């Protein structure tokens, strides 16, 4: 019965290994995307801030 | 030998099954955040374009008025 | 404690000020025609009053104030802020009394779908289904809500979202002695799960489930379905599930009740079963 | 005799199970008629009919041996058409039968 | 058979240690992403509040 | 469906109003002036009608309305609204009839690359490739689309997506295209992955695929390829793939179908074989002579 | 491809008409002084001509156009647009000739620091450091850039990025045989990681590397250092790394190469080693 145990151990260990590699790949991709979206969001924040500042000054000129 | 072997097989089986199930569950959940994240990128870029074009057109119109 | 009492006291004060505001605002509009700024100010007063009501731990009155603000705002020919107020009132009404929460969330879904946005409507639909399931027993409405949200999600190409809703609907349908919908949903999702590089490993499980419910008919149909699935997924026999199904079929053919019980117990020991599986297996054993 | 769509059902009595007839409604057929049952382009089976009052119109009832021979499932859709023998060429002179105990 | 068991044991050792080693860094990466999420949330909230107040003030001034 | 019946009734009502609005447009372009706002309102009602048609399950009608609104909008010196409407029409046409979806998506791609947003253009290209390969029975256009997507991704520094795209296209081409491109792409991706700690533990599979591609052509060159790989990657020697390949080539040298068959069956015993690998093994077997 | 090259020549003609625009600035703008939007659209045509160059795979021309557009656009106004153009030019110059990419990136760094955006500045600092590592051979400049980026990151409590930057810096310094800084950084990062339940499995390697660095300088004090680490972390002895270090240091008391060689080979038999570790061991164990 122990030989069946060792066979199933090998199979499950091999499966868990492959799973983990897939998760590592997906996590890396998600991190890359998070970096790019954070950059874009900060740029948009700065752009809108200066936009509102300039628009308020233009209104004040009136 | 018998008692220790039975202990080992039982614990190995239960631990392996737990790890397998948890791994499959994490596998299945990751895709939901992936797709949502595609969606949020879409919305973010649309917002960026819209606001940029709006402000540039409005500055041009204000210059025309003034 | 003391902070809550003070918040509620000043909240009643602001509610008196707000009723005075609305009354004098209609009076001043009639007598002077001052515009609509006073109405917006009254709406802001209502919003802040509802916020401090929530701070005071009185959700019923906070939701009432939010609904009043929403209706006054939609009377002002503006929707998005009214929709936000309606959803806030629904969230407030989630606890305590959730009945009117259902109606207000229906109104929010109606306005959202009128605008043309789908994902938020699907989220509200699933939330309403969850409310019905957790607090009520009318599972028919929950089935309808889950199916509608799933349909929206698939139409918007959100297959991942649709899969969970379909699985829930199939499970509930199988629970209420209905097997056609469960069989169809389970087999469809399993087939669409064949090629997933990630989900393929779990693709077996759904298939097994279907077979179980398909056995609620009789020995034979079940053999044909399981062998068809085995051909369609050649590796399906690798797992112990096919062995267990074969053991169940052979034991039930000869009416070997004790062996069937012992095999079920052995499977339970190596891997425990949930309430649904135990109930289904016991129901199968009855005949 | 063009053939019609039916639903496969379970045999209603023990006695009828032992007759080896397919069991039908009096509204659909008469006892002693023969039919061809079609499950696919390559799968056709000939049965003799017997009526019983309990059969629901639009269904044909089969016993477990029949279901295991013809590959039928309770609930499945089948096509059924009347079949006529040429009795000049179909009156058995000799038939060889393999036999064994049913129950070990 | 026993030597087969021993070599299989070596295989189990290697596989388990490799999986654990990769687990450590995967957890670190998850922590980094969780850290970044809060900052992006805060920046988004700030921009939303600023744009809302600015546009409402401009609309009121337009009257 | 009663809800569907009323939905279709109001859809027809909106279509009639849109016909009246195109009458308004042609009258304000020839009879009146300043009709740009009027035709903008016409576009708004067209978009409402298309969205509610999509709600009605009438995908073809929704897509046709979307396309009509988009082409009408193009004339107003507006391009991004045109791109969004084209993307909506393509999404609507994804199901049912996707042929015109390809044309609309190509137009949207052209406009996008005219502006300069490449990443979204690459995603739309990959969507075109996936729909073509899943629904249209042809692979060469899929190869071209994957090449374009890889070029766009690698030109924007997005390395991982380009790597996956290149791996997929190379693997597919190896099936029905000369193996030289497959060898080159597999070697490139393996070299890129080795230094990185992400796929360094998975590069053995890519090296195995490259070695199989080498073997499918000739043996001596395959031996040179495997010895070069194990020289450059010392850890591959212990890889079970290395022993499997050595056994396979040793058997092939003597021309014994029996030993090769038993070895591949033994390898299949553990884990499981794949369709592409099985086909490659069968193809190399069939020329044993 | 070949067709887009002709339109790249047409984009060179677009640059020629932009030369005509600056000629307008020279002579005609006296009567068109209000045409600052003319300068803005000149910058826009510059930018899209540079985009066509990029699509034409002329990296030098694309970078030249980007730099010219940035220089013309940074008229003390719209500084963020100029910074975006500069970073685009730097990315274009990353391939082919990256030398001027460093200068354009430093200008963008200065602009952002004046603005106060520390995160993007630190990211660009890491970018310039890594391009130094992979293209050039200088390490000291990369070391200084990494130290500055780590300071900027730690300013805003971004501890993980600073910790990894310091880990790389400490590794390089250990390669550059400055062991005091290496041990300081390694101890700091390991002890900080031991604070959180998340990263409690990772210290073992950090402490092992710190012990190696310490044992490189003074072997007598290595025993005291490892004892202090063990009493600090009671589960540091159970690990195989502590056992291997103890075995090596006890064997070094007697001049027997065979013991340590067999120990390192046995350790390598379970897992492969890295270039840094192997080189450090080969250097240290020589004496």
């Amino acid at each position: 019965t122990r030989h069946s145990e060792i066979i199933k151990l090998e199979n499950s260990i091999r499966e868990l290994h492959d799973m983990f590699m897939d998760m590592a790949m997906l996590v890396e991709s998600q991190g890359e995307m998070i970096d790019r979206i954070e950059y874009n969001v900060e740029h948009a924040v700065d752009y809108v801030e200066r936009a509102v500042s300039d628009t308020k000054k233009a209104v004040k000129y009136q | 030998l018998a008692d220790e072997s039975l202990e080992s097989t039982r614990r190995m089986l239960q631990l392996v099954e737990e790890s397998k199930d948890a791994g499959i569950r994490t596998l299945v959940m990751l895709d939901e955040q992936g797709e949502q994240l595609e969606r949020i990128e879409e919305g973010m870029d649309q917002i960026n374009k819209d606001m940029k074009e709006a402000e540039k057109n409005l500055t041009d119109l204000g210059k025309f008025a003034g | 404690g003391m902070d809550t009492s003070g918040k509620q006291a000043e909240a009643m004060a602001l509610l008196a000020e707000a009723e005075r505001k609305v009354k004098n605002s209609q009076s001043f509009f009639s007598g002077l025609f001052g515009g609509s700024s006073k109405i917006e100010e009254a709406c802001e007063i209502y919003a802040r009053a509802a916020n401090m009501f929530k701070m005071a731990k009185n959700w019923s009155a906070a939701g009432n104030a939010f609904c009043q603000a929403a209706q006054l705002h939609l009377q002002l020919q503006s929707k998005h802020d009214a929709a936000t107020c309606f959803v806030d009132a629904g969230n407030a009404f989630k606890k305590a009394d959730p009945q009117e929460a259902i109606n207000c969330l229906m109104r929010a879904i109606e306005i959202y779908t009128d605008m043309g946005r789908f994902t938020i409507a699907a989220k509200h639909h699933i939330s309403i289904a969850e409310i019905y399931e957790t607090e009520l027993v009318d599972v028919e409405k929950a089935i309808a809500h889950y199916e509608q949200s799933a349909d929206y999600y698939k139409g918007e190409e959100s297959n991942s979202s649709a899969n969970k809703c379909l699985l829930k609907v199939a499970g509930y349908a199988a629970q209420l002695e209905q097997y056609q919908k469960a069989i169809d949903i389970y087999e469809q999702v399993g087939t669409s799960a064949m090629d997933s590089p990630l989900l393929k490993y779990s693709a077996k499980d759904y298939f097994f489930k279907a077979a179980l419910c398909h056995f609620c008919i009789d020995m034979l149909n079940a053999k044909l379905a399981v062998q068809k699935y085995e051909e369609l997924f050649p590796a399906f026999s690798d797992s112990r599930e096919c062995k267990l199904m074969k053991k169940l079929l052979e034991a039930h053919e000869e009416q070997n009740v004790d062996s069937y019980t012992e095999s079920v117990k052995e499977y339970d020991s190596i891997s425990r079963l949930d309430q649904w599986l135990t109930t289904m297996l016991l129901r199968i054993k009855k005949t | 005799m063009a053939g019609r769509s039916m639903q496969a059902a379970r045999c209603p009595t023990d006695e009828l199970s032992l007759s080896n007839c397919a069991v039908v409604s009096e509204k659909d057929y008469q006892s002693g008629q023969h039919v061809i049952v079609r499950t696919s382009p390559n799968h056709k089976y000939i049965f003799t009919l017997r009526t019983h009052p309990s059969v629901v119109p639009g269904s044909v009832a089969f016993s477990l041996p029949q279901r295991k021979w013809a590959g039928l499932s309770i609930g499945q859709e089948i096509e059924v058409a009347l079949y006529s023998f040429d009795k000049a060429k179909q009156c058995i002179g000799t038939m060889t039968i393999e036999i064994d105990f049913l129950q070990k």
